[PDB]
C-alpha cells in the first residue's frame, strides 16, 4: 500500500583525494659505450 | 683587464681540427692559429654549442 513514497538519509565516510608517500626503483648499473648505453634492470616488482 | 705592455690567457672551445679565429680584444682585432687534437672520449655528458 505504497508507491514511490521514500525517505533520504546522509551517510558517513565520504570519498576525498588525498595525497599517498610511494617508494622509487632502484638505479641501474650503467656503462657507457660509443654512441650507446647498457643498463642492468633488477626489479622488485613490476616497474615500467 | 689591460694596462699597457703586457699579456692574457685565455680559454677557448672548438670543433675544427685546424682552427683559424679572429678574436675581438676591446675595439681591435687579432689572429689566431691552432692545430687542436681529438679528445680521448667520443660520447661526453654535456651539450654544446
Amino acid at each position: 500500500e505504497l508507491g514511490d513514497r521514500k525517505g533520504k538519509i546522509h551517510i558517513p565516510f565520504p570519498l576525498a583525494n588525498v595525497t599517498c608517500r610511494v617508494p622509487k626503483a632502484r638505479n641501474p648499473t650503467v656503462t657507457y659505450g660509443k654512441n650507446q648505453v647498457i643498463m642492468l634492470l633488477y626489479p622488485d616488482h613490476p616497474t615500467l | 683587464e689591460v694596462e699597457g705592455n703586457s699579456q692574457l690567457q685565455i680559454s677557448f672551445s672548438t670543433a675544427l681540427a685546424s682552427a683559424e679565429f679572429r678574436v675581438q680584444v676591446c675595439s681591435t682585432q687579432v689572429h689566431c692559429a691552432a692545430e687542436c687534437h681529438p679528445p680521448k672520449d667520443h660520447i661526453v655528458n654535456y651539450p654544446a654549442s
